[PDB]
């Protein structure tokens, strides 16, 4: 039970990512119980930019494509408890390009999405934090904030 | 040429080749690329060598050579 | 007290089910309203016969004390649980929050009891600030292919219009000190990322890029935003027009051509060793700086591919790990084991 | 002639407690449709508006429009002698110069009667309820009170910033700064404990802490408080009663 546009667009998105994706990144559809691929749920990995504290670590995410894709944006989710000010305690993020009420366009590719999630790691937004452990340190103790990010980078490596 | 230079502005699908003088501000360069794509200039991130470009800078301020590529990305904000 | 909703090109309202009407009252706590209705044998067969172009949609409208001004959007109270004969309806009746009119009606057709039995629709809600009015209409479906037939009859965006746009946008660059030497346009549809068959855009679009009209109508069936996927301007179905300029390129281009480079006068050229036996596979190894294109047998292990790449980099193989789909690959594994295809990517990293 | 009978004496006590620490003279206007009371402090920025419907009283009668100007610091002393299990009743003549507060106990079968001298308060301030607002949020009054209390000991100005479906209260002081972030949610199993948000436009306002400390004192009325924020309009903090409400009109700082 999948629409003609969702299947066709997801098949093209995997065709583009297979042959041209940024270095250090990976993204593949997860497997069902019978072993076949689920094009509406992907496993991906975001490597931290070099020079930043996030360097050396590849952080996994989940990309869930809804039934209305690409009219509706996909949903990205870190593991629960991921340390970042704009990441919910459950692991959910909210980028403006992944918000249907904001800057989501049907022409946005997976390459642009994984690059947008990467740019959020080393550039949080203090105007809207989503958790407490990372928002406290980022707003009153930069020394310990960088300590956790340097530790979390060694965690996912 | 030694007075003008050619630059390439791309977003991964459509791209436009320009030619301006090294002292011309890139503000005119960015507004042209965004207007020809139906977007607003304040909604795109133009990068050179992986670094954002201000509207006041010129090709000579960043030491741009010939046929250098300017990458246009979608502006975003987390929350 | 009837409400007139904004019509849709995908379904036309036919007849109302009078019994299938319920009201949602303002409350700070839990709330629930039900509606029991029965269908005749004619209406049941009309909706249950195979390949029926008729459905039973459940509409919802927000009551306005200032009176309904017509063409109301579809708005359900949230949170809610819609049920039809104890079947939880998981349809997308929410749409986009910031864009009223993107919510679609609920489909009751698959959950109908036989005409001899009495149906029951139940709407549970909680913490409502406005009053909502629910309706149950019989509609007639219109496929995106039927709407495409009308778009092809509409007047096209002629080549003269695009040449004028290219000349206009060129002189505007000369005034701004810019010189546009050439432009590379993509033949791929931004909606489906397939080769465009019906390149189109609104006649009010101030850009050169086009999108496929057929896939655009597919996206409006998903979410009815009715906006250009490129410039986001509002688009009416009657203002969607085929681009004569872009269509002629596709008719005189090879199907493998994804991009074309064109000048300001309208001329264009198509943008264009990989031939192999049916037992080998074309791979692309990269380390972040340099990339080597391999062509090895699908049965041969990747061990000699990793050696040939490490040797050309002057580094020992013991210091390089090779990743495919994020997972590290062993030397004894062949491209057939890892389900590789042509133009796949193998990344190389140090230790 | 007026005869309004509060089913519970503590109800009218909680109402007067909601704006006796900020306003001293209030003009109570009584009609057959209910009781209307509106006042404003000396700062002329905080406007207290009160409305009580006839459905809130056990019994009600008001043959003629009667205006009752009272002194809150004196009226609160009379209500202080009342018990939280009694039945308050207000009585006044057609042309009254005083009011009679009748405390009737429902259990011990006791009666206590007090009297207050009416004052003549001139001027007025019509409750200008705006047409629409940028954002509209409602949350439990007990939780919103603790937010204001925890931040008032940090600055004399609290900032309400709403963006990206997130409500962030900011307090920037001289000694230190703090913040409290709440996330909207509406649970169907317990809707009364929800934090509902209807954001039409992201707003960013700032209000004086001493003014909000007086507003949160209406928490004893309703379990929830509604906050309607607008850019070019004063904020609206409202506490719903059974048939009426106690709302405050505070203008943000600029
Ligand atoms: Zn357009």
């Amino acid at each position: 039970h999948m629409s003609s546009l969702s299947l066709q667009r997801l098949q093209e998105e995997r065709k583009k990512w297979r042959k041209d994706h940024p270095f250090g990144f990976y993204a593949k559809p997860v497997k069902k119980a019978d072993g076949s691929m689920d094009l509406q749920k992907w496993e991906a990995g975001i490597p931290g930019k070099e020079g930043t504290n996030w360097a050396g670590g590849v952080y996994p995410i989940t990309v869930e494509y809804p039934n209305e894709y690409p009219s509706k944006p996909p949903k990205v989710k870190f593991p629960a408890g991921f340390y970042h000010p704009n990441v919910y305690p459950s692991g959910t993020i909210c980028l403006s390009i992944l918000n249907e009420d904001q800057d989501w366009r049907p022409a946005i590719t997976l390459k642009q999405i994984v690059l947008g999630v990467q740019d959020l790691l080393d550039s949080p937004n203090p105007n809207s934090p989503k958790q407490e452990p990372a928002w406290r340190s980022f707003s009153r103790n930069k020394a310990e904030y960088d300590k956790k990010v340097l530790l979390q980078a060694r965690q996912y490596s | 040429p030694e007075t003008h230079i050619n630059l390439k502005v791309s977003d991964g699908s459509s791209e436009i080749f320009f030619k301006i003088k090294k002292t011309t501000p890139l503000r005119r360069l960015m507004e042209a690329f965004a207007k020809r794509q139906g977007k607003e200039m304040d909604s795109l991130r133009f990068l050179y060598d992986g670094i954002r470009i201000q509207a006041d800078q010129t090709p000579e301020d960043l030491d741009m050579e010939d046929n250098d590529i300017i990458e246009a990305h979608r502006e975003q904000i987390g929350g | 007290p009837t409400i007139h909703f904004k019509e849709s090109p995908f379904y036309k309202i036919q007849r109302l089910i009078p019994e299938l009407v319920m009201n949602v009252e303002v409350t700070g706590g839990r709330g629930m309203c039900s509606a029991k209705f029965k269908l005749s044998k004619a209406d049941y067969n009309l909706l249950s016969n195979p390949n029926s172009k008729h459905r039973l949609y459940l509409f919802s409208g927000m009551i306005n004390p200032l009176g309904s001004r017509g063409n109301e959007p579809i708005q359900f109270p949230f949170p809610n649980e819609l049920r039809c004969n104890n079947v939880q309806i998981k349809d997308n009746i929410r749409g986009f929050k910031s864009k009223p009119g993107t919510a679609k009606p609920a489909d009751l057709t698959p959950h109908l009891k036989p005409y001899t039995q009495q149906n029951n629709v139940e709407l549970i809600y909680a913490f409502t600030t406005k009053e909502y009015k629910l309706f149950g209409y019989i509609v007639e479906m219109i496929t995106p292919e039927q709407l495409l037939e009308k778009v092809l009859q509409h007047p096209k965006i002629i080549k003269q219009a695009t040449l004028l746009y290219l000349k206009k946008t060129l002189r505007e660059d000369e005034e701004m000190g810019l010189t546009t030497t050439s432009t590379i346009m993509s033949l791929q549809d931004p909606i489906s990322y397939t080769r465009m068959k019906y390149p189109s855009k609104s006649i009010n679009c101030k850009h050169l890029q086009c999108f496929d009209a057929l896939w655009f109508l597919h996206s409006q069936l998903q979410i009815p935003t009715w906006q250009c996927p490129v410039c986001q301007i509002d688009i009416a179905l009657e203002n969607l027009a085929i681009s004569e300029f872009v269509d002629d390129i596709l008719q005189n281009c090879q199907k493998n051509v994804e991009q074309v480079e064109l000048t300001s006068d309208g001329k264009w050229t198509a943008i264009l060793d990989k031939l192999r036996p049916e037992t080998h596979i074309n791979l692309k190894v990269s380390d972040g700086s340099s990339e080597i294109f391999f062509k090895i047998k699908k049965t041969t292990p990747l061990r000699r591919l990793m050696e040939a790449f490490a040797k050309r980099q002057g580094k020992e193989m013991d210091s390089l790990r090779f990743l495919y789909d994020g997972i590290r690959i062993q030397a004894d594994q062949t491209p057939e084991d890892l389900d590789m295809e042509d133009n796949d990517i193998i990344e190389a990293h140090r230790e | 002639m007026l005869e309004a009978k509060f089913e519970e004496a503590s109800l009218f006590k909680r109402i007067i407690d909601g704006f006796k620490d900020c306003v001293q003279l209030v003009n109570f206007q009584c009609k057959e449709d209910g009781i209307i009371a509106q006042a404003v402090d000396d700062s002329r920025v905080l406007l207290v508006s009160l409305e009580i419907g006839v459905e809130a009283f056990q019994e009600y009668r008001c043959d003629h429009p009667v205006t009752l100007g009272m002194d809150l610091t004196s009226l609160s002393d009379i209500l202080r002698e009342g018990n939280n299990t009694d039945t308050l009743t207000l009585i006044a003549d057609n042309t009254p110069d005083s009011i009679i507060l009748l405390f009737e106990d429902t259990k011990k079968d006791d009666i206590a009667e007090y009297s207050l001298k009416l004052m003549d308060i001139d001027a007025d301030f019509l409750g200008i309820e705006e047409l629409q607002y940028d954002s509209t949020l409602s949350l439990p009054s007990s939780e919103f009170s603790k937010i204001v209390r925890d931040l008032s000991q940090l600055s004399d100005s609290i900032n309400i910033m709403i963006t990206c479906e997130t409500i962030k209260f900011v307090a920037d002081g001289d000694i230190g700064s703090g913040s409290v972030i709440i996330k909207p949610f509406v649970d169907m199993e317990h809707p009364e404990t929800s934090i509902k948000l209807e954001m039409d436009q992201p707003v960013d306002l700032t209000f004086g802490a001493k003014y909000l400390l007086d507003i949160i004192k209406g928490s004893s009325l309703s379990d929830r408080v509604g906050i309607r924020l607008s850019s070019e309009a004063p904020a609206l903090f409202q506490f719903d009663l059974k048939s009426g409400f106690l709302q405050f009109f505070l203008a943000p700082k600029f």
